[PDB]
């Protein structure tokens, strides 16, 4: 169980992922990234079935910096969602689909910040902010509650913390750390690791 | 085996020679004559028959492709029943997904693309045969012509085969836009007249006629009586 | 069978491509087509080859092809070939859409067709397609746009060109008159008239002889337009008012 | 042009700058190097086939030694021409015939047949690699509503159906014998359907035969199924006509 | 103009005696056998001082007991050495063992005349490849230099040159080779033999050379101990 | 000229240019012998060395415990054939658990050579086989060619001056039956011997033999192992 | 599918549609590359000026991966085809090594699948030349070129296209430790060795630059202009 | 040229690369086949073009199924080639209607495989013309011959080969209708005796087989003594 948030502002896209990687009973990693940069103004997280996961992402990824490569300019965000969805929604079908969950988030120069939520099926949904796995559960009513459109990046990242505390408090899974990454003009940016 | 180059290709003034030649075969085809009048359209050939011995009934060359759809040709018969065959397999495949009768256009331009297949696919000649198609949709009537290289043209009038220059000249000193189909059809038979050689009779020549009703032959009867006047 | 293949793909001694070169010949007999690129729009303008007094007149045009939304082409050679290749670029443009869910950047959509071009010069043993296009267009990189492709699967930009017949002297009334960041769509419009008249030597120049298609910006929406007959004689009238006026 | 020729087109089925192709020509010339001709007619009760027999050679079993073919039980033809292409193609009408009663539960007519098998001769005139068939077929059967029909089709994929008509070597000159004849019957109709066959034959080809010389293959409105007739039956014939 | 899988009225593919004479066009390789080991050495042809010496590979290792000497039409091998690349590995894969000398070289031959137009895949081999090869190495049989030619025809021999000026290397190797001879000799001796053939002066950046050992892995002479032999010469 | 380029292409007098070419390569090759007693088949070869410094090309193959080849022509072509070969004799013990008759092995031999002699764009197989072999029926000596036709032997030479062995072979064919081994590989070599110039000989360099019968699996003996063979010859 | 046999040998071993695709090469544009200290520079020439066109649209420098790009000389309906398959390959190398490509990979890659256009029924040899610089992970800098047949060799400095053999002939006599010390001569080389031919002392030369660690930027006409003024100044004493 | 692919006609009509092949065929030394009350029987001059083969090499007599014989001249390679494809023919007709294939019928099937490679530039015409022979009590005795066309016709006596028509003269001189198979083997090695050039070609082989009523209808190889004596005959006759 892999938990993702992400929280969309006016003028960037603030997003999360827990850093465990486990197996059974075990935490085989506590250091595990979940983010996988499309382009410099792009992430894409993926969670789900071990092994589609990664297969699904890198695919994604190569083809978006390849898109890049061929036409001297990037995909937008919008343009990347839907790619990424119609390779999903292709695969669903066949004798090779990708049970995974993802995020992506960007920031275009003339649309500004996006936040996509995408589920294994292909369904494919723009939100303010959305969040997978278990913990979802327990951290969506927090942003329903707390969320605004105008909401800052300095209050975003306690509104963040206040969702992974709840995870901590009332969660059965230990997830002691996440890792922060905020998406703006200026590109990807690494915060802080959030931990407990 | 089937070869897979090209056996109609560029020469060095940038002709491509095996349409021009295909063009000849249809150039020395029995003439054709299409006229489209301000209610229908008529669609008229002559037969190349020798022999009181043939079955004038037996094969047809003013064929239809739907109930609103007909065609006639010059040039090579053979060739010709190969495009009928297409055309008429085309039109099913549109009302299948579309539940409507094709367009007479939307025809048109899927043989032609047909005929352009020939000339540049592996392995084969471009057809010897040039297509006079009539149709009605949309309340009004159409009339195409389709040749070897697969480009396509409507026209008001028209055409084909032997003697064909002198046929469009006649055409031009006697079409009018408002004339009515019985009219069109006399004239039709007039420019067939033209180039013709020994006596026309209803077994030796057919019609085909389009409106709002439909596309259909005139019957040996029906062609006799418009023969009674010329 | 090797006796009967005459080998379209091959190099010649000089490093040429016979097939290729000839169909440029076949292009450079077709109707001049030229376009014209302006800070409001882009135009393309072609002379009719269908003019026979009992022809019908039932599409919107001869030569011009919309291709999706915000693009348009104009062609010069082999009809059936053009219609081949028009058919693939709308195909090309909807296959774009649907993936990423907005419309084929025009440069794009010219390599992806030029790239269908190419392999036919190096591979397969077919003959070319006897055609050269034009494309205008406009996208949310580079705005209003004009393109050229040849049978070799070259492409390039333009600010203004020609193919087909005269295209060597169109280019160069193009080349004197055009004025490079000032062009509207009512100047492009005078100078393709201007340039047409000059390079139709197949007689005095009239709206029945002449197609244009205008490509413009409204509202956040692509309009094209072939304009009326109406339209296109004004435009004329203009043409022949202003040579009168040029002397004195 | 008249007779003009560019690259290969002798050798393989392009046009020649007439518009013509003079491969399928050549396989019209293929059709008289077996020297023989045959002839069909068809009345109001009938339809009929003659063709010659020849037997030069003494060691063949003659009675396997035949131009006449069932396709059906009630569609019968006769082929001129190259002998392994013409088998070749009775084989192939054989199968398409099957294969629409098959598929569609009635008898394919006869008219459709010969128009079959004139399409499949087509694609041999436009694609390349392979050449025309050197034979012509004639094909007799009844319509339940055109009564007797005779149907011929050639390498060229022409097809038609006939009064009358004949193939092969003299098959100019029985054209004229059987148009000439035709002219003078009433409502342009043959009558003695057999005797006219045979007699075309004879003349065009000066013979005058003996029974075993020539085969006859025959359908009738009151009997639809193919028959060929044997010596004796041909003999009647013969002696019937002998004797006026 | 006729087919790639002609015969000539004297029994030979066209297209085989074709590509042996583009061997002749390729600078000039010298192999030799040794109870010690072979050595197997080079003309790099170098064709302008700003091209890098180091990025011509005539010479190349095909496993850790053989290496190979190629001259011809370079590209063309590639694929012929990474076919042998690749079999030794297969081998070693199925076999837990190292693959003979004489087995890699079986196996690149075999390749050799599957080349025509009507009968394979889409895109399948157009013509023979212009290329010949020494094959150097050690399993148990002890040390092995074997040739192959666009033929297929593949052969052990106890010296050999192809290339250009192989007649020529070729009467040189007949005067100095002696089954008894020590590697160094051997060295020393294709050396000379380079130097007399080589349009270019011979220096330690125009010539390759690698040997074979029972002692030892393949090894390709460094600028240094190539500097060393040449010394003598 | 016209008629020579394509194995698809008769000539007006009823022959394919391209199957005689193909032999062609077979009579530039070195010679080699096979014959029979009625207990043992044998091949002998002459290898050729392109210079002093090269081994000497092989010329002698085995098949399967019961079959071997000899092989004149080209040397890939003939590789290919083996392999065949080969791959039909390992069938045939997995199938039936027996060993597969020699004449059925060639006359599969020869259905395969046909097919490429047929089609457009193929060519003949560029090589000659020499076939000893022991079966149900005893040993044999098989003799195919480019042209797809086979032979069943007495004794037979093909390669080059294997007119001269052929000879030798027909005024000797009277023994061959009765004689033991020694006596049959020593008239082998004979008869391969008189294919050489005046001047040279049989040496254990250029001589290899091969050996299949009653009690004996096919052996190749080369260089050292030819030895006993060579002495008490003359 | 169309198999003939396209790419054959002659008598004396000739492959004529290679070397037919060598003469579209040599009618080519020229293009130069040096390799530097810490820079590798590409600069070619122009096609034929023409005042109406967009500029953008026809350059010859491409760029295949952020590490590495590459210049052509001869068919550029070809080079596309080349550069967008190196492009796919950069991509898959990322893919499953998790390293950019080094440039010997990349080129190494280019060479074979044009061997393998020699060698293949049904087509014809592609009629181009690269030239190929970047860097190595370990900041090594790099100059690979590869013509129609295949082959590939590393340059310290190298030209290819129409006129490459007199300016090969300059940067042999040119290319010093001197000449490559600094970025500024390592780019004004590349310029004067193009001047040898350039025929409007351009004017009519695209030139481009790839420095360690930092992606192509390619110099604006003002940029060229300066470099050319620059140059010439120098060469009055 | 006119004369060099199977998919081209000549100006006049003619098929030359099938013409080629039945020159192929006329160079090929003779076979006969003779049909008779109660069988049919078959005889090949076969030329021994060394002494060092085995007497049985290069048979040009096949059993290709258990009641049809099959006798071939021409290029043997591609005669081997049909002999399997009769073979296969015989066996998939048992397989598939479950009964040995009429003769009439395999002839046609093998004739219209032979055809199939008179057409295309991609093939080329066998050269090799073969006789198909069987007996049953059903059928009688059936001969048939078929050519490098693929033309099929049933015989009474036929031969193919060099000596062709000097072999029909001499059979034509039999009352075959009313002889049986044993009398009938002594005149088809007479006739090869008659019609071998024995100074052109210096030696060879009488190979001779037989289906009827006395094999059961069964193809079968003339048995050894009965072969000697009709050669016996046969040389005495030349006389
Ligand atoms: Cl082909
Ligand atoms: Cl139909
Ligand atoms: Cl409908
Ligand atoms: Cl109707
Ligand atoms: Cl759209
Ligand atoms: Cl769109
Ligand atoms: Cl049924
Ligand atoms: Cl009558
Ligand atoms: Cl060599
Ligand atoms: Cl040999
Ligand atoms: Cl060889
Ligand atoms: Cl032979
Ligand atoms: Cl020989
Ligand atoms: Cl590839
Ligand atoms: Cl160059
Ligand atoms: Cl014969
Ligand atoms: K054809
Ligand atoms: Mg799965």
């Amino acid at each position: 169980m892999e938990y993702l948030i992400g929280i969309q502002g006016p003028d960037y896209v603030l997003v999360a992922s827990d850093r465990v990687a486990a197996s059974n009973i075990v935490q085989m990693k506590d250091d595990h990234d979940k983010m996988f940069k499309m382009s410099e103004k792009i992430l894409l997280l993926c969670v789900g079935e071990a092994g589609d996961t990664v297969q699904f992402a890198e695919y994604i990824q190569k083809n978006v910096q390849l898109y890049k490569m061929r036409n001297g300019y990037e995909l937008s965000p919008t343009a990347a969602a839907n790619f990424t969805r119609r390779n999903l929604a292709d695969c669903l079908r066949s004798r090779t689909p990708y049970h995974v969950n993802l995020l992506l988030a960007g920031y275009d120069e003339h649309e500004g910040p996006a936040l996509y939520y995408m589920d294994y099926l292909a369904a494919l949904a723009k939100a303010p902010f959305a969040a997978h796995g278990y913990g979802a559960f327990l951290t969506l009513s927090i942003l329903d509650r707390y969320y605004t459109p105008t909401i800052s990046r300095e209050r975003a990242v306690e509104l963040l913390r206040k969702c992974l505390e709840e995870l901590q408090k009332r969660f059965i899974l230990n997830l002691p750390t996440f890792s922060v990454r905020i998406i703006d003009k200026n590109g990807i940016h690494d915060l802080d690791n959030i931990s407990f | 085996r089937g070869y897979s180059f090209s056996l109609t290709t560029f020469s060095p003034s940038g002709k491509l020679v095996q349409i021009e030649y295909a063009l000849a075969a249809v150039a020395g085809g029995a003439p054709s004559v299409g006229i489209k009048a301000a209610n229908g359209v008529v669609l008229a050939t002559e037969k190349k028959q020798k022999s009181i011995l043939y079955d004038e009934r037996s094969v047809h060359k003013v064929e239809p492709i739907t109930k609103h759809i007909g065609l006639v040709y010059s040039g090579m018969g053979p060739d010709y029943r190969v495009l009928v065959h297409r055309a008429r397999k085309l039109a099913q495949q549109y009302y299948l997904v579309y539940q409507e009768p094709i367009p007479t256009a939307q025809l048109v331009q899927r043989v032609a693309s047909v005929m352009q297949e020939y000339t540049q696919s592996g392995g084969v000649r471009p057809f010897g045969v040039s297509l006079l198609i009539c149709g009605w949709n949309e309340g009004r009537p159409y009339l195409f012509q389709s040749d070897p290289s697969g480009a396509y043209f409507a026209w008001k009038a028209t055409a084909m085969g032997k003697n064909y220059v002198n046929g469009k000249t006649f055409l031009e000193k006697r079409y009018n836009e408002d004339l009515e189909l019985e009219d069109a059809i006399h004239t039709a038979i007039l420019t067939l007249k033209e180039s013709f050689e020994g006596q026309m009779t209803e077994d030796n020549i057919e019609v085909g006629i389009c409106n709002e009703a439909g596309f259909r032959r005139l019957t040996p009867t029906e062609v006799k009586d418009y023969l009674a006047a010329i | 069978s090797r006796r009967y293949d005459s080998r379209t793909t091959i190099f010649s001694p000089e490093g040429r491509l016979y097939q290729v070169e000839y169909a440029m010949e076949a292009i450079g007999h077709a109707g001049t087509c030229l376009g014209i690129l302006a800070n409001d729009g882009v135009l393309l303008a072609a002379e009719r080859r269908n003019i026979h007094k009992l022809l019908d007149e039932v599409f919107f045009s001869e030569k011009i092809y919309k291709l999706n939304e915000d693009m348009a082409c104009s062609v010069a050679g082999i009809t059936s070939d053009a219609n081949v290749l028009t058919n693939e670029l709308r195909l090309i443009a909807q296959r774009y859409l649907l993936q990423y869910q907005e419309p084929i950047p025009c440069e794009q959509l010219v390599t992806a067709l030029c790239d269908i071009k190419q392999a036919y010069t190096q591979f397969g043993g077919k003959r070319p397609f006897g055609v050269s296009l034009l494309y205008i267009g406009w996208d949310k990189h580079y705005g209003f746009q004009l393109y050229q492709s040849d049978p070799s699967g070259n492409y390039g930009g333009w600010k203004a060109t020609c193919i087909g017949n005269n295209s060597a002297a169109a280019v160069s009334m193009l080349k004197q008159d055009y004025k490079e960041g000032e062009m509207t769509l009512k100047s492009a419009l005078a100078l393709a008239i201007k340039v047409l008249n000059k390079t139709m030597d197949v007689s005095k120049l009239s709206a029945e002889k002449v197609e244009i298609a205008t490509l413009t910006r409204e509202n956040g929406k692509t309009v094209i337009r072939v304009l009326k007959q109406k339209e296109v004689e004004q435009l004329i009238k203009k043409h022949e008012e202003e040579e009168a006026k040029a002397e004195r | 042009s008249r007779g003009s020729s560019a690259g290969f087109d002798r050798h393989i089925t392009i046009f020649s700058p007439e518009g013509r192709l003079y491969q399928v020509e050549y396989a019209f010339k293929a059709i008289n190097q077996g020297g023989l001709t045959s002839v069909a007619v068809r009345g109001k009760d009938c339809a009929v086939i003659v063709t010659q027999k020849k037997v030069p050679d003494k060691l063949l079993d003659s009675s396997t030694v035949t131009h006449l073919f069932k396709i059906t039980e009630n569609i019968g033809c006769v082929m001129t021409g190259m002998t392994a292409d013409s088998r070749s193609q009775v084989q192939r009408a054989r199968y398409e015939a099957a294969n629409w009663k098959y598929k569609y539960g009635y008898e394919i007519p006869v008219d459709m047949l010969c128009k079959r098998i004139a399409d499949i001769s087509q694609v041999y005139t436009q694609n390349a690699e392979m050449r025309p068939l050197g034979c012509c077929m004639i094909l007799i059967g009844i319509d339940e509503e055109q009564g007797p029909q005779v149907y011929k089709c050639d390498p060229a994929g022409y097809y038609c159906g006939f009064k009358a008509t004949a193939a092969g070597v003299k098959q100019t000159e029985s054209t004229s014998f059987l148009e000439k004849k035709v002219k003078k019957k009433f409502d342009w109709t043959f009558e003695q359907t057999v005797e006219t066959a045979i007699t075309c034959l004879s003349t065009v080809l000066s013979i005058d035969f003996k029974p075993s010389e020539i085969e006859v293959g025959v359908v009738t409105v009151e009997n639809p199924k193919f028959r060929i007739l044997t010596e004796a039956e041909i003999d009647a014939h013969l002696v019937a006509l002998a004797e006026r | 103009d006729r087919g790639v899988n002609t015969f000539s009225p004297e029994g030979r593919l066209f297209q085989v005696e074709y590509a042996i004479e583009a061997i002749k066009l390729g600078s000039t390789a010298i192999g030799i056998q040794t109870s010690e080991g072979v050595c197997l050495a080079v003309e790099k042809r170098i064709t302008s001082p700003l091209m890098e010496p180091s990025s011509i590979e005539k010479i190349v290792e095909i496993d850790a007991h053989i290496g190979c000497a190629m001259s011809g039409l370079i590209a063309d091998a590639k694929t012929l050495i990474d076919k042998a690349r690749v079999e030794t590995q297969n081998h070693w894969f199925t076999y837990n063992e190292t693959m003979t000398v004489e087995s890699v070289t079986q196996a690149v031959s075999n390749l050799a005349l599957q080349f025509g137009e009507e009968d394979a895949d889409p895109g399948a081999m157009s013509r023979p490849f212009g290329v010949a090869l020494l094959f150097g190495g050690v399993d148990e049989k002890g040390p092995q230099l074997f040739h192959m030619d666009p033929s297929g025809t593949f052969v052990q021999c106890d010296a050999r040159a192809i290339g250009s000026a192989s007649e020529g290397a070729q009467s040189s190797l007949q005067e100095v080779y002696h089954k008894s001879m020590t590697l160094k000799e051997a060295i020393k001796s294709s050396l000379i033999i380079l130097k007399q053939v080589m349009e270019e002066k011979l220096n330690a950046t125009n010539i390759e050379l690698a040997t074979v050992q029972p002692g030892q892995n393949f090894h390709m002479f460094t600028k240094e101990e190539l500097e060393e032999v040449i010394k003598d010469i | 000229n016209q008629y020579d380029n394509d194995v698809t292409v008769w000539s007006p007098q009823g022959r394919i240019h391209q199957i005689e070419y193909a032999m062609e390569a077979v009579k530039q090759g070195s010679a080699t012998v096979g014959l029979k007693s009625k207990t043992h088949a044998v091949l002998v070869a002459l290898k050729r060395a392109q210079s002093e410094l090269a081994a000497h090309q092989k010329k002698i193959l085995h098949v399967d415990n019961h079959i071997g080849i000899s092989i004149a022509g080209l040397t890939a072509d003939a590789r290919l054939l083996c392999n065949f070969m080969r791959q039909e004799c390992l069938d045939s013990r997995f199938v039936f658990d027996r060993p597969l008759p020699v004449s059925r092995l060639v006359s599969l031999i020869g259905s395969k050579t046909q097919i490429p002699t047929q089609r457009y764009g193929r060519r003949p197989y560029g090589v000659g086989l020499l076939i000893a072999g022991y079966d149900d029926m005893g040993p044999h000596i098989f003799q195919t060619c480019p042209s797809a036709n086979y032979f069943d032997c007495r004794a037979m030479s093909i390669g080059a001056r294997s007119q001269s062995a052929r000879t030798y072979l027909e005024r000797h064919m009277s023994e061959f039956m009765e004689c033991n081994l020694n006596e049959l590989v020593k008239h082998g070599l004979r008869a391969l011997r008189e294919t050489l110039p005046a001047e040279q000989d049989l040496t254990t360099k250029n001589v290899s033999i091969g050996i299949v019968g009653k009690d004996l699996e096919f052996t190749i003996y080369d260089d050292d192992d030819v030895s006993p063979f060579l002495e008490g010859l003359e | 599918s169309y198999d003939r046999a396209i790419t054959v040998f002659s008598p004396d071993g000739h492959l004529f549609q290679v070397e037919y695709a060598q003469e579209a090469v040599k009618k080519g544009s020229t293009a130069v590359g040096v390799r530097g200290r810490d820079i590798v520079v590409l600069g070619v020439e122009k096609k034929s000026v023409a005042k109406l066109q967009d500029e953008r649209t026809v350059r010859k420098i491409c760029a295949l991966d952020d590490n590495v790009c590459m210049a052509f000389a001869g068919l550029t309906a070809d080079a596309r085809i080349v550069i967008n398959r190196a492009r796919v390959e950069c991509q898959s190398h990322r893919l499953t090594v998790e390293d950019p490509v080094t440039v010997e990979y990349i080129t190494r890659y280019i060479a074979s699948l044009k061997q393998r256009y020699t060698q293949s029924n049904g087509r014809r040899p592609f009629g181009i030349s690269a030239l190929i610089v970047g860097f190595d992970f370990d900041g090594t800098p790099r100059l690979y070129q590869t013509d129609p047949s295949g082959t590939y060799h590393a340059w310290k400095a190298n030209a290819i296209g129409r006129g490459a053999k007199s300016v090969r002939e300059f940067l042999e006599k040119n290319y010093t430790d001197e000449a490559i010390e600094t970025d500024d001569l390592t780019i004004k080389l590349v310029i004067k060795a193009l001047l040898e031919v350039v025929q409007s002392g351009g004017k009519n030369i695209e030139l481009a630059v790839m420095r360690r660690d930092q992606s192509l930027k390619i110099l604006n006409p003002e940029e060229i202009e300066k470099y050319v003024a620059e140059i010439e100044k120098e060469k009055e004493e | 040229g006119y004369d060099l692919s199977a998919s081209t006609f000549s100006p006049d009509g003619r098929v030359f690369q099938v013409e080629y092949a039945m020159k192929a065929v006329e160079n090929s030394s003779t076979a006969i086949g003779i049909r008779c009350k109660d069988g049919v029987v078959f005889g090949v001059e076969k030329l021994v073009l060394s002494k060092l083969y085995e007497e049985g090499s290069n048979k040009r007599l096949f059993n290709v199924d258990r009641h049809v014989g099959m006798a071939v001249a021409g290029l043997l390679a591609d005669a081997r080639s049909l002999a399997d494809i009769a073979r296969e023919e015989a066996s998939n007709f048992r397989s598939n209607f479950g009964y040995n294939i009429p003769l009439k019928h395999l002839a046609d099937r093998v004739a219209m495989y032979v055809h199939a490679y008179t057409l295309y530039s991609a093939v080329r015409p066998f050269g090799c013309s073969f006789m198909l022979g069987s007996y049953s009590v059903n059928d009688g005795a059936q001969l048939y011959m078929i050519d490098p066309s693929g033309v099929s016709y049933g015989y009474w006596g036929c031969a193919i080969g060099k000596a062709r028509q000097a072999a029909k003269t001499e059979i034509e001189k039999l009352q075959m209708k009313e002889m049986t198979c044993r009398d009938i083997v002594k005149e088809v090695a007479k006739i090869i005796y008659i019609v071998h050039d024995e100074v052109k070609d210096k030696a060879f082989e009488l190979e001779l087989s037989w289906v009827g009523e006395l094999t059961n209808g069964r193809h079968e190889i003339v048995p050894k003594d009965i072969r000697e004596e009709a050669e016996k005959y046969a040389k005495e006759s030349l006389k």
